[PDB]
């Protein structure tokens, strides 16, 4: 079945597939610097 | 399937060659020159039901091995009124080298023990040794034999070497129950003039030559050994409405070779199943006396699976599954088969890490000094059957126990794990502490 | 027969160490007569399977049993 | 990634059978002191002869590549006996006498089924002895556990 | 080193018509490409598939597979590369009489589509070998790879005893 | 990019493969047309001079 | 899953799996010299019937030998109940004899004490059902019996015994029927009348080796360390109903013995351990009104009740000093086998290991009489105050005390099992020391 | 799976495309390639009584309303990718 | 009974399925039974009663090959000219009196 | 139940199947059900109404080794010296009352034979390897007048 | 007179083209992944 | 009674293109297979006699 959706290829394929560039099976995630969250009170001044 | 193939028309011809040794004509091994002799100890304290008292094993030979507590017991009651009493008495026994408890072994593990890895004709000789199995009377009198099963009252491979001790002392502190069954109580009713142990303990010792006593005496020696590790808990009761369920922190360490278990009803020493009133299910079982509160005790133990409490069990490291769930009946009936060879009784269970957990060698382990999270999930069966009616009890299902299998309330969870002892300059204690 | 055939090797009810603890010798571990837990192949390094000397593998163990031994 | 192999043929050692060295009886007396005798159906062509390919002596050619493959285990040659072109005793004459043949199916014609290392003696020259193209193995009837007689190839 | 290796792969394939292009009077080559266009004969069709243009492609397809990775191929099937060229010729064949600009463009477009599937071919057959040569990819204990426990309460093993100091 | 030339590989001898899998362009017609391939007229049907002109023509 | 153990790796597994020795999954083999094996009748000469001697001659149809057989044929004389092991009974011994020297001899008692002792479980069962009728069989009923031979070279395969080495000595072997045996031909004191004769038949297994291993045998010289057993009867310092008697018996052994053996008994009823009581199968009848105390349930002749053993305590001295503590006779029945065999042995019947594991063939520590000018074993008896006809008295009785009936059990039995050397040189074979 | 909102009952989705509700075609069949394509659908048994709740509410997975049988429009709609070319001053569809 | 397939490669040798050559590929087959068959569990419209289910197996004959055409298959790119059975239900036309 | 296999592989790990090794072929177990057990779903001959159908579940124990080995057995050839078990039915030349059988049965076997076993039985009766007969545990109701 | 439940599994799957399909059935992958940890807890119960 | 088996050793010797045998009763040529009362199956098949 979905092979012939592969097998089906026109001219009007080549703005959205031909010299690929990029794959929607693969995913890179980037590495981020080390951190970490806390929640913390607050003094309040005043009444 | 480029790979590259052999057609071995003549693979084996080619193989082939002369003989590299003969059936017919055994070599038997020189051997060191020792001597074998039993040595009674004294023992510290009072004996008697309920007291603690200890031993220290005098330095009279180069290494010890077998360790024997002899008891002598009369009969409070009649034939069927006794389980295996000695082993009941001795409640436990603690194993100290140089200060450091090594073991320790309670009487519930040397009854699961015996249940689990003991067979045949040397189970029923243990049992002669612990009990009264020939239809004996009250007031019978027998000296019982308790053997130790530390890693060194099993092996000579694992003789204890004294003489590599000598700044440090080895020990037994054994705790004698407060009540025996048949004995001194009857259930929970005393046993009117009942007498008080004679107790006695023996230790036998090795004496070895020059050459080999005086390498135990000077090096430093490393001994693969077994230690138990035990802890009891509260079983999530079954009852007649519910399969309850339980998630049990294995407090473990080391390098386990097993896990080894059962459900309890503490009351009666022994009583891993349910009461019923088929044949020696409980007390005047297949009578109008039955009562089904109240075990035949001399025949406390047995295969009928349909009163044990266990419906299916897993063991989870890290939280995750060590293998599929499997049924009770897996644990009691099959582990075994596979990893002993014996029989174990109905409310035995074993899961072993070990190719072959009944030996000393080790043959696989799990090491739980790097498992995060030890859990043992267990699910019981469905306490719906009418124990006072065989009918409901002999035709019922593979999910339902009987109503007094309730009464099992405690469970004892056990595991063997391997350590070493290490001795040298004169003392010694464990390799690992955990 | 220039073979160095050696005695026999049955199961024995007893453990027994060699006298030569601190070199580990190859033929001991296959040797029956000693042992009496498990039976496993000698592993060199790398984890290798190294036949010691008078036993022999599966293949020749089955060609000596069904083809024949030599003189 | 890694490289792909090739046939890798196997081949065992010659072993000692009593003041002479030869190879098993499930292999062949293949070439010489690296490869001494051969386990799989096919070798590599042994270049040392005399010199020359051929496939040395006890195996023959067959219509591939990757010299390792290229000689089949378990021939030789028609190899004259006394007056005829006859095989061993012990050898299969194939019937591909030459003419008949292509050069492949030409050289293998006798076929050494069970007798790769020792064939028996002939009686060719009235005296039962080794025949004309193998060494003379110091072996007889009454011998033991040996059916080999003189033969070598 | 590797040259029996490479040499002991056949360099023919038992293929069916193998040969399959040429090698035949019955009808030209030209004409089964006419047929399939739906096109009359015309200096840019007899030109772009004739023999010596088909030969061109071949010698560039090899060529540049050879300039580009460090594999030697083949010619490639031309039942293959006639039905490519076709294809490639119905979906452009712009030019505006200028039949050698026009040839130019579709030689480059056809060279070009055949490398986007030879070179990756190239490659897919040299990893297919490893594997169907080699036991699971022919790699050692990085794909036999256990999972690492990697958590610390290892590290809190402690020494049961402490000898005398010596 | 991906597959660093591996000049150890031995099989690069890769003449006995057939590559080119031309199952792309079966039935494709001049740029995106949907026609089936539209051979109707039993003739030759010329080459039609489309230039690659602007969108007018002069 | 089984992966979540693996990764569980650190310090404490380098001792079970750091660089690893073996892997469990791989079995490695060993060419063994090939060989055949085919039993082969030997002839009887002298006419078998009871009470007479006749003998065998072991011809050299194969190398080597190991197992030998003997079948008998014998009809009940009565019904079932009224046999014990009756083909071991009838086999009152058998001379082993090898160049005309006495290598050893065993008796008929010893086949009971050395089934006792080191058979167990289905081994002993499969044995009683070669020796014996255990299927309820009836008076008429005939079977064909197989009394294996327990001779150093009928235990393994390891002593066959070379008949290929010993061109000029034959190997004989001569057995001696019983004059009597209980249920066959008579019943008690009674014979039977009608009672048919034994047919008798010696079977040898014989070992075919190659042309190697049997050039070998003829062209080496051979040395083969093997056992032997001594054997004397005593008379028992029989105790009463007022006293415990006690006894020194000499030990009369030579040679470095692996154990010791014995026995009490009746010589009128084989294989009589114990006294006689009302107790179910304790005696003829036991546990109704046609009990009787002065004959045995012979088809329940042995038991493992020791109430019925007449033993109390003893001890083994060599040259007048002690060689271990003085232990209860149960000591002896009981853990010794525990400890160095591990099957059940029956009451009565008394171990005593100078080995680790006497059950073995490879020597494990020996006492060497040899050396040892005066050994002697110390017993003391149990006083027969209990009343055997009234089930109670036994049944409830003291450790201290037995049977009146157990003054029956006159016959004092002490078997020594030893090490000798088998030497064989010159086509002619026998033992190396005295 | 590819919008991620609500769809009413009585229209359906087919995609094509992992994303089919953004910009970037994410997969996308081309129809200009395929000789004959065909939706070929399956209609319920109208045999549910529109006017009981009972029937309405309480019938089977196969089945719907009488009053489907009104349902006798079909809009079948698709969305695609061409190209618009802008050069020198004008523009259009590169593909007709 | 058996059912042979039809398949091309059912029919002739010179179409075998090159399992050799299919390394990263299967080749499965997948069989739908009918709800009912005439006669075995049906007659005409109506079910028979007490009619037992089918016992199913499938026979696959295989190749095994020498080791100069193995090789050759394992290395070698290979093509075959095939059959395939398209198809289409429809209802008729009806005719009449 | 829990019935054990009791082939080769399934006695001891060190002869345990390398399934790291076989990376092309598959290992398989064919199980064939009875028709009939006798007490669950007959009673001799006849079948017992309300019988239910087993259920059944295949459970294999894995052993999952280290890196190294793993990467061994995956890479290297393995030879196992197995068991095998060759069999064959033989009709019995059934004895009777007034004489004794003999027979000469062909042994069909082939390789090297560790041993032969065998038995007679009354197919109809699982496990029955003897006569029947009114003494106690021989038979049906054995010792009394049923 | 419940009716018991039909289930049915179905998977969607990504058919590559040539030159993707063999580098996924070429090459090794590593793929950042989520996984679920779950333990149940008894909850100390509260009360009035 | 029995399905009886059988384990024939085959003393062929040459490369075999193909194996071929049947059962037979020796007394009638080219019987193969059993006789029945159903047509052509035995003398008479299908009535009384």
């Amino acid at each position: 079945g979905g092979l012939s959706q592969l097998v089906a290829y026109g001219a009007q394929d080549v703005y959205l597939t031909g010299n690929p560039q990029i794959t929607f099976f693969k995913t890179v995630y980037r590495r981020y610097t080390n951190f970490a969250i806390e929640s913390i009170q607050q003094t309040i001044n005043g009444s | 399937g480029l790979s590259q193939l052999v057609a071995y028309g003549a693979q084996d011809v080619y193989l082939t060659g002369n003989p590299q040794i003969t059936f017919f004509k055994t070599v038997y091994r020189r051997y060191t020159n020792f001597a074998i002799e039993s040595i009674q100890q004294t023992i510290n304290g009072s004996v008697g039901f309920g007291n603690k008292v200890s031993t220290q094993i005098s330095r009279n030979g180069d290494l010890i091995t077998d360790i024997v507590v002899e008891f002598v017991l009369t009969k409070g009651g009649n034939g069927g009124t006794t389980y295996y009493p000695a082993e009941e008495l001795l409640q436990d026994v603690e194993l100290e080298i140089g200060g450091q408890r090594i073991d320790k072994h309670y009487n519930d593990w040397f009854r699961t023990y015996d249940a689990l890895f003991r067979m045949n004709d040397d189970r029923y000789n243990y049992r002669r040794m612990t009990d009264w199995v020939n239809n004996e009377l009250v007031g019978a009198q027998k000296r019982f034999y308790v053997p130790l099963i530390f890693f060194f009252n099993q092996t000579p491979g694992l003789a204890l070497p004294l003489i590599a001790l000598q700044y440090h002392e080895v020990k037994l502190y054994f705790t004698l129950a407060s009540q025996v069954q048949g004995v001194n109580y009857n259930g929970s009713s005393a046993i009117a003039g009942a007498a008080q142990p004679t107790m006695s303990v023996w230790v036998d010792y090795i004496f070895l030559d020059t050459q080999e006593r005086t390498r135990f005496a000077q090096l430093p020696h490393e001994y693969l050994i077994e230690q138990l590790q035990f802890t009891g808990s509260e079983t999530a009761t079954p009852s007649a409405t519910t399969q309850a369920s339980q998630n049990i922190r294995l407090n473990f360490n080391h390098p386990t070779k097993y896990l080894a278990w059962n459900f309890n009803n503490p009351t009666n020493y022994g009583q891993y199943t349910a009461l019923a009133n088929i044949p020696g299910a409980c007390s005047g079982a297949g009578t109008a006396a039955a009562t089904v509160t109240t075990p035949d005790y001399g025949n406390t133990g047995t295969y009928n699976e349909q009163l044990a409490v266990l419906d299916s069990a897993k063991i989870q490291l890290n939280g995750q599954d060590r293998f599929a769930t499997r049924k009770g009946s897996y644990f009691n009936k099959v582990q075994p088969y596979q990893s002993i060879g014996g029989v174990t009784p109905a409310g035995v269970y074993l899961y072993s890490f070990a190719l072959k957990p009944a030996g000393r060698q080790p043959s696989g382990t799990c090491n739980f000094s790097r498992i995060d999270n030890a859990t043992l999930s267990l699910t019981y069966k469905t306490c719906s059957i009418d124990a006072t009616s065989p009918a409901a009890v002999l035709g019922n299902t593979e999910t339902v126990t009987a109503n007094t299998a309730t009464l099992l309330t405690a469970l004892n969870i056990y595991a063997k794990n391997y350590n070493v002892l290490r001795i040298m300059s004169g003392m010694g204690g464990l390799a690992y502490a955990n | 027969p220039s073979y160095q055939i050696r005695n026999s090797k049955h199961h024995t009810q007893l453990p027994m160490r060699s006298l030569n603890e601190p070199p580990p010798m190859v033929e001991d571990l296959v040797d029956e007569s000693l042992f009496e837990g498990l039976q496993g192949y000698p592993v060199d390094e790398k984890l290798d399977l190294l036949t010691p000397p008078g036993t022999a593998t599966p293949s020749s163990e089955w060609a000596a049993i069904n083809y024949g031994l030599t003189n | 990634v890694v490289k792909p192999q090739g046939y890798k043929p196997e081949f065992v050692n010659r072993v000692n059978f009593g003041k002479f060295w030869a190879c098993p009886e499930g292999t062949t007396d293949w070439g010489s002191e690296d490869k001494q005798c051969l386990v799989s159906q096919y070798g590599p062509m042994m270049w040392r002869n005399k010199w020359g390919w051929s496939c040395p002596a006890g195996s023959a050619p067959n219509n591939s590549d990757d010299w390792n493959q290229k000689c089949v285990q378990g021939y030789s040659m028609k190899k004259l006996i006394d007056g005829q072109w006859r095989c061993t005793d012990t050898e299969i004459d194939t019937g591909k006498d030459w003419s008949n043949s292509d050069w492949f199916t030409a050289q293998q014609q006798c076929d050494r089924g069970n007798n790769k290392v020792f064939t028996r003696r002939m009686y060719i020259d009235g005296k039962w002895q080794c025949p004309d193209g193998t060494w003379d193995t110091g072996f007889t009837w009454s011998d033991g556990e040996n059916g080999g007689k003189q033969c070598k190839y | 080193g590797n040259f029996i290796q490479n040499m002991a792969f056949p360099t023919e394939n038992p293929y069916k018509l193998s040969g399959d292009f040429g090698n035949s009077t019955l009808e030209p080559t030209v004409t089964a490409a006419l047929r399939i266009l739906h096109e009359s004969p015309a200096p840019f069709n007899t030109e772009f598939f004739s023999r010596k243009n088909v030969d061109f492609i071949q010698k560039k397809l090899i060529s540049e597979t050879k300039r580009y990775t460090s594999f030697d191929i083949g010619p490639q099937n031309e039942d293959e590369l006639i039905m490519m060229m076709a294809g490639i010729y119905v979906q452009d064949s712009t030019f505006d009489g200028n039949i050698k600009a026009g040839l130019r463009k579709l030689n480059t477009l056809v060279i070009t589509e055949c490398l986007k599937q030879i070179l990756p071919g190239v490659r897919a057959y040299a990893l297919y070998v490893r594997d169907a040569s080699l036991p699971f990819s022919g790699g050692g204990e990085e794909a036999f790879k256990r999972p690492e426990l990697a958590t610390l309460k290892g590290s809190k093993v402690l020494s049961g005893f402490l000898p005398l100091d010596r | 990019p991906e597959a660093a030339d591996f000049a150890q590989f031995a099989p690069k001898n890769l003449q006995a493969q057939n590559f080119l899998t031309a199952t792309q362009w079966i039935g494709v017609n001049t740029q995106g047309s949907s026609l089936k391939n539209a051979n109707y007229d039993l003739r030759a049907d010329p080459i039609i001079p489309k230039a690659d002109v602007g969108p007018w023509m002069m």
